[PDB]
RNA sequence: CGCGGGGUGGAGCAGCUGGUAGCUCGUCGGGCUCAUAACCCGAAGGUCGUCGGUUCAAAUCCGGCCCCCGCAACCA
RNA sequence: ACUAUG
RNA sequence: AGCCAGGAUGUUGGCUUAGAAGCAGCCAUCAUUUAAAGAAAGCGUAAUAGCUCACUGGUCGAGUCGGCCUGCGCGGAAGA
RNA sequence: GCUCAACGGAUAAAAGGUACUCCGGGGAUAACAGGCUGAUACCGCCCAAGAGUUCAUAUCGACGGCGGUGUUUGGCACCUCGAUGUCGGCUCAUCACAUCCUGGGGCUGAAGUAGGUCCCAAGGGUAUGGCUGUUCGCCAUUUAAAGUGGUACGCGAGCUG
RNA sequence: UACCCGCAGAAGAAGCACCGGCUAACUCCGUGCCAGCAGCCGCGGUAAUACGGAGGGUGCAAGCGUUAAUCGGAAUUACUG
C-alpha cells in the first residue's frame, strides 16, 4: 500500500536510491497501488553519475510491499521494505538493465516480462 | 567567413554599426618623405 | 536633377567642417526604388586637406535609405470577476469590485482593484490591456528588425558599395564593375551609370 | 470623474490689472586663431495649445475641446 | 591679471 | 398540377484572369432557327462537358393563380 | 456707523480629536441578508455586409435590431437599529438545466481515427497536491469527466477563527 | 641463404625546402593595406628582389620540410661564472 508521498527503495541500478510516489495512476481518487501496480514519482537520492538526476520525474512499477500479497490459497508474502523499478514515461519499459532482490509471480504478465527474466529470484 | 564584428548585437540599423568597426576605420599612410617619414632600415639595406 | 524635392530633416555640423550626421527626405514619384541601390558603405581616397602631413587618407561614409509608411475584440477577452482581499468591514468581505481581463489568443493578462466601483477597475484595467498588447507590437517590430539586421550585418566587408579615388583620379562600382575617370562629373551629380546599372542588373 | 493649477521664439522662463512681448541659453552673419573652443561685434526669429464667444480692440476677460501635472476618491 | 585642445 | 419531347446557331458575347467557355469579378440590353429558349436560374469542373429551370408544342379534362383589407389561432418561449 | 452674504440678523468675542469612550433616540437614515427594478451582467434570437480558394449561414459574422433569466456591479430605501453574528475552510447536503462525463440523434469545410456545431436527455457520476486567510487564480500530476448556477453568494443554538 | 658465375639493354629508378635581413641563393608578369605572407624585425595602399605564378639560382637529397619535446646558445639563477 504505496500511496501519494511514500519513500521507496529502488530494485534496479538505473541511477535513483529513493524515490517518492506522487500518484497512484489508474483512476478518479484511487487510493493505493500494491505490487505490479503503475505510479508516478519523483527521484530524491541518486547516485553521483547514472541514467537518471534528481528531480526528474517518470512511472515505476511497484514489485515489493511491506503490507504483502496474497496468493488465491491465502498464503502472504510480505516483504521487508518497499520497492520499485524504474519506467520510462512513455514506452513503460524499464530503464535499469539489472534487477536487485526478489520479486514476485503478480508480475508475470505481458508488460513485466522484461523484469522477470532479470531477476535473481522469483517467489 | 562572416565578420566577427565587436558590436554586440546589432538591434537597428547594421550599415551604421560596421561604420563604428574597426572593420572601417580610418586607413591613413606613411609618407616616404617629409613629415612622417624617417626609416631605420629601409625594405633591403 | 530628377525633380525630387529635397528637404533637411536633422543636421549636426562637425566642429570644424562637413557633417556628422544629416537626415533627407525625399518628396517625389518612384523616389525609394532609384536611390534604394545606394544603401550602403562609400569609401573615399585622397590626400587629406586637414592633415598637417599631407597623407593619403581612406574615410568611410553611410548612406542608409528606408521608405515611409502610414481595438481589440471583446470577443478574445475573458473576463473574470471575483472579491479583493485587505482591509474594510462588511463591504470588502462581500462585493466583487476586481476584475482579471485575460487575452486569449497570446496569454497577456491584467488586473484592477484599486477601486470600489467594478466598472471602473474593468475600465481601467481595459487601458492596461490596452497599452500591455501595444507592448507585444514593439517586442515584435524589434525583434524582427534585430532578426534581419543581425543577417544583414554578416555581408560585412561587402558592405561596401563603391570606391572613389580622387588622387588616382577615377571609381568602381564594387557591385557590378561599373567604372568611370570623371571624378568632378559624380561628384556634382552625374550617377546614372551606377543607379541604373545596378538596378538593370539587380543590384 | 470631484476640486485646483499649467500650455509663450529651438530650450528653460517672465508678461495674464484688457490697447506696449521680454530674460538667460541656442541659431545665423562678421571678427580674433595656423585651426577649433572660449572671448569681441552685428542681425533675425514667438499662429501666445486648439476651436468659439465677448469687445471698437483678446497672450490677457468668458465658454467648450485636447494634452499635462497636483490634491481628493472616505465611515462601514 | 592671464589660461583649453589638435 | 402531373406526365412525354425540345431548350439551339455566330458564341467559350466582350474585358479581366495561371484559367473565367451562360454560371469568380467588371461592362453590358443582338439577330438567326421559329414551337421557343437568358447573350443565362441553381447544382458542378483545374476548364470544357454534365445535370437541370425560364421558355415552348404534345398529352390530360374544371375551376385556378397571388397580392391588398379584417377575425381567431401556431412557433419564437430555459431555473432552482 | 454691519460681505450681521448662514443675507428674518443665536454672542461684542470661538477650531479640532476619540479605536478609551458614554447617554438618549431612529429602521424617519447607511453598511449586511430579503423586496421592487434590470441601466450593467449573463444566455438567447432577427437582419446579413463580409470571412470561409468557388459558396452569406460546415464554421464564423461587421453596421444595426428584438427578447429571456434574476447571477454580477448598481438604482430605490419597503423589512429589521428594546441585534437578522461576516469571507474562507471543515461536516452534511438539496434542487435547477442554460449537460462536464456516460446515453440517443441531425448537419459537417464528416474517408478512417480524431474533431467542429446543433437537438433530446438531469439516472448515476463529476480529482489530489504546491503557493496564498483566501473565494478566484497560476502551476504540477491524474481522470470517462474534473459542468454552470440556486438554497440568508445553503450550512457558527453543527465545528474552526 | 650469404657469396660466386652467365644473359639482355641506358635500359626499370628524383624529389623537397628555400632565394628582404639574420641566411647560402634574383629577375619578369599578375595583384593594389585586397588577396595573402610572417620565427623576430616587419612586407603588401599601381613599377612588391618579402604576397601568387613563371624563369633562373642556393641548399639538402630517397628523402625534404612543418609541428612538438629536451639541452644549447642564455655569464638570462652566474660552484666554475
Amino acid at each position: 500500500m504505496i500511496q501519494e508521498q511514500t519513500m521507496l527503495n529502488v530494485a534496479d541500478n538505473s541511477g535513483a536510491r529513493r524515490v517518492m510516489c506522487i500518484k497512484v495512476l489508474g483512476g478518479s481518487h484511487r487510493r493505493y497501488a500494491g505490487v505490479g501496480d503503475i505510479i508516478k514519482i519523483t527521484i530524491k537520492e541518486a547516485i553521483p553519475r547514472g541514467k537518471v538526476k534528481k528531480g526528474d520525474v517518470l512511472k515505476a512499477v511497484v514489485v515489493r510491499t511491506k503490507k504483502g500479497v496474497r496468493r488465491p490459497d491465502g498464503s502472504v508474502i510480505r516483504f521487508d521494505g518497499n520497492a520499485c523499478v524504474l519506467l520510462n514515461n512513455n514506452s513503460e519499459q524499464p530503464i535499469g538493465t539489472r534487477i536487485f532482490g526478489p520479486v514476485t509471480r503478480e508480475l508475470r504478465s505481458e508488460k513485466f516480462m522484461k523484469i522477470i527474466s532479470l531477476a535473481p529470484e522469483v517467489l | 567567413s562572416r565578420y566577427q564584428h565587436t558590436k554586440g548585437q546589432i538591434k537597428d540599423n547594421a550599415i551604421e554599426a560596421l561604420l563604428h568597426d574597426p572593420l572601417f576605420r580610418q586607413r591613413v599612410e606613411k609618407n616616404k618623405k617629409g613629415k612622417g617619414s624617417y626609416m631605420r632600415k629601409g625594405k633591403h639595406g | 536633377s530628377r525633380g525630387f524635392k529635397t528637404e533637411i530633416i536633422e543636421e549636426s555640423e562637425g566642429e570644424v567642417a562637413g557633417i556628422k550626421s544629416v537626415t533627407i527626405k525625399i518628396s517625389g514619384d518612384y523616389a525609394y526604388g532609384w536611390l534604394r541601390t545606394e544603401t550602403g558603405v562609400h569609401r573615399l581616397v585622397r590626400k587629406s586637406p586637414f592633415d598637417s602631413g599631407g597623407r593619403r587618407h581612406t574615410s568611410f561614409s553611410s548612406a542608409f535609405v528606408y521608405p515611409e509608411v502610414d481595438e481589440i475584440n471583446p470577443a478574445d477577452l475573458r473576463i473574470d470577476v471575483y472579491r479583493t482581499s485587505g482591509a474594510g468591514g462588511q463591504h470588502v468581505n462581500r462585493t466583487e469590485s476586481a476584475v482579471r481581463i485575460t487575452h486569449i489568443p497570446t496569454g497577456i493578462v491584467t488586473q484592477c482593484q484599486n477601486d470600489r466601483s467594478q466598472h471602473k477597475n474593468k475600465d481601467q484595467a481595459m487601458k492596461q490591456m490596452k497599452a500591455k498588447l501595444y507592448e507585444l507590437e514593439m517586442q515584435k517590430k524589434n525583434a524582427e528588425k534585430q532578426a534581419m539586421e543581425d543577417n544583414k550585418s554578416d555581408i560585412g566587408w561587402g558592405s561596401q558599395i563603391r570606391s572613389y579615388v580622387l588622387d588616382d583620379s577615377r571609381i568602381k562600382d564594387l557591385r557590378t564593375g561599373v567604372e568611370t575617370r570623371n571624378t568632378q562629373a559624380v561628384l556634382d551629380g552625374s550617377l546614372d551609370q551606377f543607379i541604373e546599372a545596378s538596378l538593370k542588373a539587380g543590384l
